[PDB]
């Protein structure tokens, strides 16, 4: 086909994942001639080919004549070290790449200079999508969503706080502060540190920017989804459970809070349990005072947040409980016992009562009622539930009241959501919540594959070609893996019900399910308690042992009855007030979660931004091939390109097809009518181009082929030119020696 | 949609939903007909009146049960049973809701097609499926593994499952219940010059047994001390206000479930049923069933008969292996709690016998699938 | 039952 | 080349011998092929002189004899036209572009000769009539 000496080619390496290689002889019909400093290189029953070097750095990655993942990488690279570009558009799909120091780039004058006018157009950047949906808002008179997806630390919150900066500049009418300084309670609340990063975001967070009918903005509501709470009770090593715990147990100096006797983080079970009490890069002392004013300025009296600090003072003590067993059967609380005593004293209920209902489970039917001893555990999972049950109402009622400190009540014509949710993940570890995050970005990803196909399918009735060359990958056999009536988390919620459960059972109640009745479910050949799961990104190996006990909520209905029993202070019966949902396990409210988060979303046409990290040791402005390949298959820009790749992905205007071309193509023709002969005389046949109306479509590596034969004749031109001139001026220097 | 659970012991109806923590219906299995002269005209009249509507009325009613040891006597009676449950006491349409539907392990299959037919054909209720009650008291005493004895009105029964087998051959029926408790109870009353001849007197009776009755912990001890003198005796008030008054003969009731040579019975007692059951057993097993020990029922709900059960079969096993008796006390409701659990377990949704595949199959289906 | 008892 | 040729020729050649031994240098042997009339490639320059290395190129010396085969071998208008039509569409050149192209593509000129062909040919919008410039540079 080609291969030839002087071209150029990329070969895979261990180090860095492709590298720039050239062809030193031409290649004929197993082995190769490389050069790199040389090596002769070979064939398996080829290798990925290079683009021309003056469309690398071109502004869009679907632009490039040939696509794959060598090419999109070194485009992404040159791109961001050299010329410190870190936006960059892939279609539809905006791809940002966090500088990781700050730019003049998001400032007033480029807000203006991108407002109004095609984001095709101007170079690609956050503020282009973000006109685009303000734009389409107005053009269709339907809402607009932006979702931004990565990795913890890419740059989702950054993104959405410039979008934010840019409808507050763009409408001009405050809620653009508000919505601000609402991040360090969300942040403190809903942040937690992992082993690949501090300060990833748990949750997924989505602000909703409403509209006057003349697209002013009124006001802004914030909703939540997706929470995760295990870790509240639950923490693997070198974890912390949420910021706010730390935040408060390094108040407990103070004297404010020295009534709620707070330990040290050591001291408290739940603190205690992830091993890392202190944190490299934040004073964590410090930073609550940024916390408490953030409360203040937004509206939470002085009178709540107190009330706030002494629930999760209560959350830790209760968790610090011990319980002595008596039997298999039975088990009881000691008979003084300190970290309930003083649990009960910040709540206010009697000690007495609690110490009974923790420990015994009320069941009764209208003749009789019956009162069970339960085993010390099933206490000890009641005890973490109802934490978790606290933890998440609080959530919620801070979630609310800052709603109410950011509505105005004001009527509203359309609103702008932008949305921030942890990208798909994968680690070297896998466990039920990583699990969560990586169903739930195959939904968004059912959604954007959908999404996505619908606009070509549009765009070719738009300009007229047959469907038949589109055809699309869907993921709905994986979803039906996941969340169908016998998928992972309907077999694991099970065994919750089941008379004894275990990852060793529930492990083999799946492979006997699902093992040779799926391709996407396979076992990791060398463990029965793993199993793996083809998602679009990759496969991925989950561990079986953290998920049933991580799986299970029941709060036992007396332990909140007995707490919203409180008169002592007001704030804890006013978290319950607002059953069938107290036996939901987590897997469940999850899903039903995701099936709300996906009830707001489909009413929506969304737009895309995703984030990747350039490297892992946080080091300033630049790039580690290693990752970057991982996260934008993680992004599934890789699916993108190749499903592009074998579509038409290049498209021509046809006047700059003429520019371009017209420095090969003869005067006699003269402007598709020229194309209509001058196409076929270049090119075998249509199946490598369409003519579209205003524009052409090619496959992709016909446009390098062109690109190639251009620029040998251009230098035979040259050539030709130069040896002209230098015979007469050798005539000059000939008359020159005469004289 | 969520299943409906629904047991027919001989004394009581237990009905609610699946994930239900407990029944939203109990009521007694009793059907009562007014046998006297009705007088006023215009007053309300029925052929019929079923559970607290008999309970309520019974002195002017002949009161009978449908079912007798496990077996559905009657079927008219049955079906108007299953009506009032359905319909006036859970307000339920039965063709929104599957059902499941609970049985004693050995009583005849005409029983469970009779009882098919009528779910299909009458209710056309979804889906059914039915269960041996031994079966159910695993799931809702939270274990995998132990011989289960359960008692009830009409039927007691032994089970013995290891590690989710059940074991047919270990299996044993014996028919000394509730009411040949309540039978013998009446004739030993007589013994104090008491007399209690019709069924809703009957019914007084075993509202005496209930509240006073107890096991001896040893017999013959209390048999010589209570006769030489009483403290024990106590008194109990009918529905008149005459005062009764019954001494050692309140234990002397449960001790037939111990010996049934009063009732002239063939059969060992309970224990010693219960010993031949983990003999029947493989020696392997024998280890874990002497451990789970599981009481079920209400028959067994009478104070003491854990601990003389604890006591009387340690007796029976050779000391180097131990007993221990599991009686929770919900353990009367447990047969329904075991039938919550397992209509909602998701992989029981292929377990069910479907309206297509029994008007294809015939209700022989029940025994070919159900088991 | 049908014989060996009442029922 | 017949005699009246190969004396011319030979005078020629004479005459860029600037060291007396009847020869000239490899590397004069492309200036004196273009004073003779030849447009010959370095390609072509560099195979009739046998691909010569940059230090025979550069100090070795041939007389006429050895370098007349090689003219011979050298020596055996609209497409010259549309070559410049390339950075033309109305009839002009940039200056600057021209001057580009030659000292940076192909086989790159230094900017005096450039600047010493392009003298004189291009206007005051800095633009070049490629048809005359051709003419001019092809007589
Ligand atoms: N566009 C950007 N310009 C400058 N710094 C950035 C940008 N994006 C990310 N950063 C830096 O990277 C950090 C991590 O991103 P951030 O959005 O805070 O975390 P997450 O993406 O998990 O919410 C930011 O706090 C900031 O220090
Ligand atoms: N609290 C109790 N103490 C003693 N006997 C009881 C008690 N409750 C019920 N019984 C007796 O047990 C029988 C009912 O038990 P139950 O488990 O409802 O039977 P079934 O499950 O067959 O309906 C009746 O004979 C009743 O007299
Ligand atoms: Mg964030
Ligand atoms: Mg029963």
């Amino acid at each position: 086909e080609l291969y030839t000496k002087y071209a150029r080619v990329w070969i895979p390496d261990p180090e860095e994942v492709w590298k720039s290689a050239e062809l030193l002889k031409d290649y004929k019909p197993k082995v190769l001639q490389l050069r790199l400093k040389d090596l002769e290189y070979c064939l398996d029953p080829l290798p990925p080919l290079r683009n021309p070097d003056i469309l690398v750095g071109e502004n869009d990655l679907t632009a490039l004549s040939y696509l794959h993942e060598p090419a999109v990488l070194h485009n992404l690279k040159v791109r961001f070290i050299d010329s410190k570009l870190i936006y960059t558009y892939c279609g539809i799909v905006l791809v940002a790449i966090n500088p990781y120091e700050q730019l003049p780039i998001y400032g007033e004058d480029i807000i203006n200079a991108y407002s109004g006018q095609n984001m095709g157009d101007m170079d690609p950047h956050i503020f282009a999508v973000a006109e685009e949906a303000y734009k389409q808002m107005a053009r269709d008179e339907r809402n607009q969503s932006i979702i931004v997806s990565g990795e913890s630390g890419a740059g989702k919150t950054v993104s959405a706080k410039y979008a934010m900066r840019y409808f507050a500049t763009v409408s001009g009418s405050n809620v653009e502060e508000k919505v601000l300084a609402s991040n360090p309670i969300m942040e403190s609340i809903g942040n937690a540190k992992t082993t690949r990063n501090d300060n990833s975001s748990r949750f997924g967070k989505y602000i909703e920017i409403g509209f006057d009918k003349r697209y002013r903005i009124i006001g802004a509501n914030m909703r939540t989804y997706l929470l995760e709470k295990s870790r509240v009770v639950f923490q693997a090593e070198e974890e912390r459970n949420y910021h706010i715990f730390y935040q408060l147990c390094a108040s407990a100096a103070l004297p404010e809070f020295k009534t709620l006797r707070l330990g040290n983080a050591n001291y408290f079970h739940y603190t205690k349990q992830g091993g890392s009490p202190v944190i490299d890069g934040i004073d964590d002392a410090k930073e609550m005072v940024n916390t408490r004013q953030a409360c203040t300025l937004l509206g939470i009296s002085d009178s709540y947040q107190m009330g706030i600090f002494r629930i999760l003072a209560g959350i830790l003590h209760l968790g610090n409980v011990e319980f002595a067993s008596r039997d298999s059967d039975s088990c009881a609380i000691p008979p003084k016992h300190d970290p309930l005593t003083i649990f009960c004293d910040l709540m206010g209920v009697d000690y007495e009562e609690m110490a009974h209902w923790l420990c015994h489970r009320k069941l009764a039917t209208a003749t009789e009622t019956y009162i069970k001893p339960i085993s010390k555990l099933h206490a000890i999972n009641a005890r973490d539930a109802l934490a978790k049950h606290i933890y998440a109402n609080l959530f919620n009622w801070i979630v609310d009241h800052v709603n109410k400190a950011l509505h105005s009540t004001v009527k509203q014509h359309s609103f702008i959501g932008v949305l921030d949710i942890y990208g798909f993940e994968t680690f070297e570890i896998n466990s039920f919540e990583q699990f969560c995050i990586n169903y739930a970005n195959e939904k968004l990803q059912q959604q954007f594959n959908m999404h996505v196909f619908k606009l070509e399918q549009e765009e070719y009735m738009k300009e007229q070609i047959p469907w038949t060359l589109i055809d699309f990958y869907d993921n709905q056999p994986c979803i039906n893996l996941i969340e169908a009536k016998m998928g992972v988390l309907d077999l694991l919620d099970e065994e919750c019900k089941m008379p004894k459960g275990s990852d060793d059972t529930w492990a083999q109640k799946l492979y006997n399910t699902h093992l040779n009745k799926c391709a996407l479910f396979e076992k990791p050949r060398l463990s029965n308690k793993a199993f793996i799961i083809k998602h679009f990104a990759d496969k991925v190996e989950y561990q079986c042992e953290g998920f049933l006990e991580k799986n299970k909520d029941t709060v036992y209905e007396e332990q909140i009855k007995v707490l919203k029993s409180s008169k002592k202070f007001k704030l804890l019966p006013e978290l319950f007030q607002d059953s069938k949902e107290h036996k939901k396990t987590v897997g469940h409210q999850f899903r039903n979660s995701l099936h709300l988060l996906m009830e707001t979303l489909n009413a929506t046409t969304p737009h895309y931004v995703r984030c990747i990290k350039p490297n892992d040791f946080k080091f300033p402005f630049t790039f580690d091939e290693k990752r970057a390949v991982q996260q934008l298959r993680a992004c599934g820009v890789l699916e993108t390109i190749r499903i592009s790749a074998a579509g038409f992905p290049s498209r021509w205007t046809y006047q700059e097809f003429f520019s371009r071309y017209r420095v090969l193509m003869k005067q006699k023709d003269v402007r598709k009518q020229t194309c209509k002969n001058v196409l076929e005389k270049l090119i075998l046949d249509k199946d490598k181009y369409q003519f579209g109306k205003t524009k052409i479509f090619f496959r992709a590596g016909q446009v390098a082929y062109l690109e190639k034969i251009r620029a040998d004749k251009l230098r035979a031109a040259c050539i030709r030119i130069q040896k002209t001139i230098r015979g007469w001026l050798m005539r000059k220097k000939y008359m020159r020696m005469r004289r | 949609t969520t299943a409906l659970v629904c047991d027919n012991g001989s004394g009581l109806v237990k009905a609610g939903f699946a994930g239900d923590d407990a029944p939203r219906a109990v009521f007694p299995s009793i059907v009562g007909r007014p046998r006297h002269q009705g007088v006023m005209v215009g007053m309300g009249q029925k052929d019929s009146y079923v559970g607290d509507e008999a309970q309520s009325k019974r002195g002017i009613l002949t009161l009978k049960y449908p079912i007798e040891h496990g077996i559905i006597t009657n079927w008219d009676d049955m079906e108007k049973i299953w009506h009032h449950t359905f319909y006036n006491e859970l307000r339920v349409a039965p063709e929104e809701h599957p059902t499941l539907l609970t049985e004693a392990p050995l009583n005849p299959k005409a029983n469970r097609e009779k009882m098919t037919q009528i779910m299909f054909e009458t209710f056309n209720v979804p889906a059914m499926y039915v269960a041996i009650q031994a079966v159910l008291s695993l799931y809702a005493s939270g274990r995998t593994t132990g011989i289960v004895l359960d008692s009830g009105d009409g039927v007691t029964h032994n089970v013995p499952i290891y590690e989710g087998y059940a074991l047919p051959h270990a299996i044993m029926r014996l028919d000394l219940a509730g009411r040949d408790l309540t039978d013998y109870l009446m004739k030993i009353l007589t013994e104090r010059g008491y007399s209690f001849v019709t069924t809703a007197e009957r019914e007084i009776v075993r509202d005496i047994k209930e509240k006073l009755c107890y096991v001896a912990l040893d017999f013959e001890n209390e048999m010589a001390t209570a006769a030489s003198s009483s403290s024990l005796e106590k008194s109990y008030e009918l529905p008149d206000g005459q005062v009764i008054t019954i001494g050692n003969e309140r234990f002397r009731c449960p001790e037939t479930l111990f010996q049934p040579s009063f009732i002239g019975m063939e059969s060992a007692g309970i224990h010693e049923t219960t010993y031949n059951s983990i003999m029947k057993c493989d020696i392997d097993i024998r280890k874990d069933l002497y451990a789970n020990n599981v009481m079920s029922g209400g028959t067994t709900m009478y104070p003491g008969i854990a601990d003389r059960m604890q006591k009387e079969i340690t007796a029976l096993a050779p000391s180097t292996m131990k007993i221990k008796i599991i009686a929770p006390p919900e353990r009367k409701y447990s047969v329904w709690i075991g039938g919550s659990i397992l209509a909602s377990l998701s992989t029981f949704q292929q377990m069910w016998i479907t309206k297509q595949e029994y008007d294809e199959a015939g209700p022989s289906i029940v025994h070919r699938k159900c088991f | 039952w049908x014989a060996x008892c009442p029922a | 080349f017949n005699k009246d040729q190969l004396e011319e020729f030979k005078e020629a050649f004479e005459l860029f011998d600037r060291v007396g031994d009847g020869k000239i240098l490899y590397s004069q042997c492309g200036d004196v092929m273009r004073a003779l009339g030849q447009n010959p490639t370095n390609a072509e320059v560099l195979k009739v002189l046998g691909n010569p290395k940059s230090d025979e190129l550069k100090s070795r010396r041939v007389d006429f004899e050895t370098f007349l085969p090689m003219l011979q071998a050298v020596a055996k208008y609209e497409d010259y036209l549309e070559g410049f039509r390339v950075f033309d569409g109305n009839g002009k050149v940039m200056g600057a572009e021209l001057r580009h192209v030659l000292t940076t593509l192909g086989e790159k000129m230094t900017e005096e000769e450039v600047e010493t062909v392009l003298a004189g040919h291009e206007d005051s919008n800095g633009c070049i009539n490629y048809e005359a410039f051709l003419k001019h540079i092809l007589s």
